């Protein structure tokens, strides 16, 4: 069970992420906002996933889905570019932080 | 301009002035306001202050009761409103 | 400029990241005070470099950054074992923040 | 180790200045916790807390005349034990 919320704190990840880019420097009240609770939101379900999950296994997929998810969500709510060349240095970027938080 | 928008004086007293404003829409919020006052031709400079931008009412004191005042609310940027002011005399 | 505000970001996280467990229950004042300044520190400089470049972007690469320092800092000043794998994870890092900085 | 040297540095008949050494920065805590209580009935304690780079706290509206007794609180268990002392104002 603790997978799923893992899941769901890797989702509120990406939330408060697009959410400080509708903020603009954080000066638009609402996004800001959603930027904070959505922060801690993540921060709690994290907490009480990586309880019973390895802290490696845990973090890896918290990280691995916030950072893919503000990428396609990227792409697709603010129009950010598809370019053969971004996707694969972030295919290799998001590997290496995947594999490193993965190991320790 | 955007926001903010219909700044006036609410109550008043000889060494205080409670003003207000409209924030706009939900999506026209912004994180904070930062308000200026002052003596209007005074060779002083002015006094300001920052507030929560969800609050659309803001209490100036220790004003100078008979002297006409000027009060400016400023956005965080200036991409949405230029700053709305006003002039009142206590 | 906002490419060299996302690197402090970065180096901002790992260092309340590790002055937060050398902080206890929150409950030292130095390393909590480090933690509470590092933390307001990263999400200042974070939100003031999306305003110019893309969130999927931002996002990664600052925490590229703050997971690099974290292993470079943990094999440093920790005596942590460095492993072939975590060699080419970091070098998959530093080619990926390379790499999107190229195609800006 | 955390606190240590409850003194009372100064005293009327209704209220007790107290002090204490915090030691030095891998050591300082984010918040004292201090507690003060006739010696013996008690009925209940009287507490407050102060910050963690503060290192004086004043405790008001004692009864003159009674033994009080005062102690200090750190955040958890794992800095040192309590430290208290007792005082007649
Ligand atoms: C819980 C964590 C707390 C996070 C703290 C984050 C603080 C949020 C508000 C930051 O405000 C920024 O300050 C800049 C100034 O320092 C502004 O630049 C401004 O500078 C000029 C001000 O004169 C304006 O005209 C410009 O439009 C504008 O770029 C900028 O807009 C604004 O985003
Ligand atoms: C206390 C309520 C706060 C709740 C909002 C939470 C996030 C905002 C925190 C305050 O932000 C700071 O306030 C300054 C206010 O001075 C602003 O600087 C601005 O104000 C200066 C005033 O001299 C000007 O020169 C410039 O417009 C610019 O630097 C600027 O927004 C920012 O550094
Ligand atoms: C798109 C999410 C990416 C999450 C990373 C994949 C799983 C990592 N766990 C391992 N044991 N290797
Ligand atoms: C919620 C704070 C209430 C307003 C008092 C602080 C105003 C400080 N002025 C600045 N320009 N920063
Ligand atoms: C928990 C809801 C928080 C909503 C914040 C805004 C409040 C009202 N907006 C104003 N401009 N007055
Ligand atoms: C309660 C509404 C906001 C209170 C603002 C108080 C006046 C400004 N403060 C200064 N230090 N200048
Ligand atoms: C309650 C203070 C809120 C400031 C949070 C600072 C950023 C923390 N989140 C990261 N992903 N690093
Ligand atoms: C181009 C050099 C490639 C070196 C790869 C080392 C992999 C070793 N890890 C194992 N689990 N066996």
């Amino acid at each position: 069970m603790a997978w799923l919320i893992l899941i769901i704190a890797g989702i509120f990840e990406v939330v408060w992420a697009i959410a400080l880019k509708y903020s603009n420097g954080f000066t638009r009240l609402i996004p800001s906002m959603i930027t904070l609770i959505g922060m801690l939101i993540s921060f709690y379900l994290l907490s009480q996933a990586t309880k019973t999950l390895p802290i490696g296994t845990a973090y890896a997929i918290w990280t691995g889905i916030g950072a893919l998810g503000a990428v396609i969500c990227g792409i697709i709510f603010f129009k950010e570019p598809l370019t053969a060349l971004r996707i694969v240095f972030m295919i290799l970027l998001l590997t290496g932080i995947i594999g490193l938080k993965a190991t320790s | 301009s955007s926001v903010p928008t219909k700044l006036e004086v609410v109550a008043a007293t000889p060494t205080s002035l409670l003003i207000s404003w409209d924030a706009g829409h939900w999506w026209e919020w912004v994180t904070y306001y930062r308000i200026t006052y002052g003596e209007t031709g005074g060779n002083s400079p002015v006094q300001e202050f920052t507030v929560p931008g969800y609050s659309s009412t803001a209490t100036i004191s220790g004003l100078k009761p008979g002297v006409d005042y000027t009060i400016t609310v400023y956005a965080p940027t200036s991409d949405y409103g230029s700053p709305i002011s006003i002039n009142y005399r206590t």
